[PDB]
């Protein structure tokens, strides 16, 4: 249920 | 947190969320003590019995949050880790004695109305505040019941308990590096931290200088809010010299 | 540095800094006698 975060933070 | 309430916005600006990148999930709570250091419980990162050993690259730290599941655009900051340091004598084999770890962030974070560090206690403050009967506050996005998760940060205020009482509530060997807190069965009030809360802060407000100090880290408990049981926390002041050392060495 | 912490540690922007109290901090202060 966590909303996605900016791809930039996975890397 | 069990029998706690929703926090107010900016009530715990030092609360941090350890987030796993794959799966994307809340791992533990943590606290912001500098603009580059986060403090948590070592068992959230290394716990061999269950094959848990996370490294820098598997975690994300989210600061400035209120909602558990939403990406609070323009409010929270997400930092990557540079290094993780676990206490050299962390005891995962027997009782989680010295359950503390420090995480260095890749870049410093900027403070805001929602992001601000907590103070670490000094001998005098520890001395005067860590007395049975005195209440502290715990926060987190952990379970609401033993056996679901809340939408926002929860908070609960609990009294510190006399060490004898703590030792007589369990079979585990309690050391001087832990303290326990919670209401007694004959108190009416309830409350406790629970799964998902591990790693977060137990803080107290000094009546001398009005500042919030982090006296403990959520470490363990048997069940959540069970009667006759208490929550145990890492005694931050006793491990402070270790904290200072890694921070002024790295 | 530590001893206390980031110098301005423990003072919340939305509370201490504006002289506003949160809804249950008084509980804590009252337990210190
Ligand atoms: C999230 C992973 C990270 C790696 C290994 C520990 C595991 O975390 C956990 C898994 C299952 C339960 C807990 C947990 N139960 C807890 C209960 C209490 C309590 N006072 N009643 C507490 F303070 C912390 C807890 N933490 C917990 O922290
Ligand atoms: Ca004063
Ligand atoms: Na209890």
């Amino acid at each position: 249920d966590f909303e996605e975060i900016p791809e930039e933070y996975l890397q | 947190i069990v029998e706690g309430s929703d926090a107010e916005i900016g009530m715990s600006p030092w609360q941090v969320m350890l987030f796993r990148k794959s799966p994307q999930e809340l791992l533990c709570g943590a606290s912001l003590i500098s603009d580059r250091w986060v403090l948590t419980a070592a068992h959230c990162l290394l716990y061999p019995p269950w094959d848990k050993n996370f490294t820098e690259n598997d975690l994300l730290v989210r600061i400035g949050k209120h909602s558990r599941t939403r990406y609070e655009r323009n409010i929270e900051k997400i930092s990557m880790l540079e290094k993780i340091y676990i206490h050299p004598r962390y005891n995962w084999r027997e009782n989680l004695d010295r359950d503390i770890a420090l995480m260095k962030l890749k870049k410093p974070v900027a403070f805001s109305d929602y992001i601000h560090p907590v103070c670490l206690p000094d001998r005098e403050t520890a001395a005067s505040l860590l007395q049975a009967g005195y209440k502290g506050r715990v926060t987190g996005w952990g379970n609401l019941k033993e056996t679901g998760q809340p939408s926002v940060l929860q908070v609960v205020n609990l009294p510190i308990v006399e060490r004898p009482v703590c030792k007589d509530s369990t079979r585990i060997r309690i050391t001087d590096n832990m303290f326990c807190a919670g209401y007694k069965p004959d108190e009416g009030k309830r409350g406790d931290a629970c799964e998902g809360d591990s790693g977060g802060p137990f803080v107290m407000k000094s009546p001398f200088n009005n500042r919030w100090y982090q006296m403990g880290i959520v470490s363990w408990g048997e069940g959540c809010d069970r009667d006759g049981k208490y929550g145990f926390y890492t005694h931050v002041f006793r491990l402070k010299k270790w904290i200072q050392k890694v921070i002024d060495q790295f | 540095t530590f001893g206390s912490g980031e110098a301005d540690c423990g003072l919340r922007p939305l509370f201490e800094k504006k002289s506003l109290e949160d809804k249950t901090e008084r509980e804590l202060l009252e337990s210190y006698i």
